[PDB]
């Protein structure tokens, strides 16, 4: 299963200057473009080696959209500050995201398209690609905009056509970092507590993508409600880590199994604490 | 491929 | 209006040891607005040259960053990360567990 995304982020700072723009492009997990409006000098830049072999043509046209975007969204933070009568002293934050999921057969299953206002949702790309869904009333005025304008027609083309088409070639150019499947590394540490109980935890090293599931089994049940799981984070190497710890009885140990199920894994594997 | 344009809310 | 302090979580690239130099990271998620400051300090001092990967977010909307820089484990040398944030009264502070 892949997938690719644009995101953006559009910041005030009255006072501070106009309005920070980032916008970024994945593919999976994989950053492979950024543009900064606070850069020396802003352009879509490279941020994957399988993506710096586009030639000029496609970083000129793509740093142009960008920088299109963001006088559009830069306008939008204006809009959105008058729709809720806000403070022009006042900071916003406007995100977007826009993207396309492809199957195991490689044909589009989903696409969208969202926008938040600080932090709360605004205004989304219906699961259709033909309507669109309103969070509030100022959003309301946002929805009929884009009806009015039979916009969804112009993000259905681009979901269906130009993003399906460009993450197949991404996913070509950058085949050995992009589909690849490293299996974690797995191992249970034991922390004792004098005679009485003992933490087990079950780590999960070096994987790619990040979805994965970690559960503790005793004797073959899973302990999930007093099980303490970490957020999935960044090696910072482009893989990720993961650890579930369960606090045991003292000398029960070995009656409790972790259960890790990663893609790179060919079946599902099962540690024991080793005495 | 970014698409061309961002929306006008 | 929404406010989300950030979830902190300080670990190594590789296992700990004593001796061999690491990476230190402090991975900051969860947070909104996207305004924050993070410093990685070496037994209570500011460590310098610390990069942090370009500012994201997740599909619940949240930021997310990650600072790091090289280090060597020791087993007197105490490593923690120093985050301040509108959602925080004052910094708070992680320390380096290399158990987790
Ligand atoms: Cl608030
Ligand atoms: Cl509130
Ligand atoms: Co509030």
């Amino acid at each position: 299963s892949h997938s690719m995304r644009y995101f953006s982020a559009a910041v005030s700072r009255p006072g501070r200057g106009e309005p920070r723009f980032i916008a970024m492009g994945y593919v999976d997990d994989t950053q492979f473009v950024r543009f900064d409006s606070d850069s020396a000098s802003p352009r879509m830049e490279p941020r994957a080696p399988w993506v710096e072999q586009e030639g000029p043509e496609y970083w000129e046209e793509e740093t142009r959209n960008t920088k299109a975007h963001a006088q559009t969204d830069r306008m939008n933070l204006q809009t959105l500050r008058g729709y809720y009568n806000q403070s022009e002293a006042s900071s916003h934050t406007l995100q977007w995201m826009i993207g396309c999921d492809l199957g195991s057969d490689g044909r589009l299953i989903r696409g969208y398209e969202r926008y938040a206002y600080d932090g709360k949702d605004y205004l989304a790309l219906n699961e259709d690609l033909r309507s669109w869904t309103a969070a509030d009333t100022a959003a309301q005025i946002s929805k009929r905009k884009c009806e009015a304008a039979n916009v969804a027609e112009q993000r259905r083309a681009y979901l269906e056509g130009t993003c399906v088409e460009w993450l197949h070639r991404y996913l070509e150019n950058g085949k050995e970092m992009l589909q690849r499947a490293d299996p974690p590394k797995t191992h249970v540490t034991h922390h004792p507590v004098f005679d009485y109980e003992a933490t087990l935890r079950c780590w999960a090293l070096g994987f790619y993508p990040a979805e994965i599931i970690l559960t503790w089994q005793r004797d073959g049940e899973d302990q999930t409600q007093d099980v303490e799981l970490v957020e999935t984070r960044p090696a910072g190497d482009g893989t990720f880590q993961k650890w579930a710890a369960v606090v045991v009885p003292s000398g029960e140990e070995q009656r409790y199994t972790c259960h890790v199920q990663h893609e790179g894994l060919p079946e599902p594997l099962m540690l024991r604490w080793k005495q | 491929r970014i698409i061309p344009r961002h929306l006008q809310l | 209006m929404i406010q989300r302090t950030p979830k902190i979580q300080v670990y190594s690239r590789h296992p700990a040891e004593n001796g061999k130099s690491n990476f230190l990271n402090c991975y900051v998620s969860g947070f909104h607005p996207s305004d924050i400051e993070v410093d990685l300090l070496k037994n209570g001092e500011r460590i310098e040259k610390v990069e942090h990967s370009d500012l994201s977010f997740s599909k619940d909307w949240s930021f997310y960053l990650l600072y790091y820089t090289e280090f060597t484990p020791t087993e007197k040398d105490e490593y923690a990360c120093r985050v301040n944030h509108v959602t925080l009264s004052q910094p708070k502070i992680v320390k380096w567990d290399r158990d987790m």
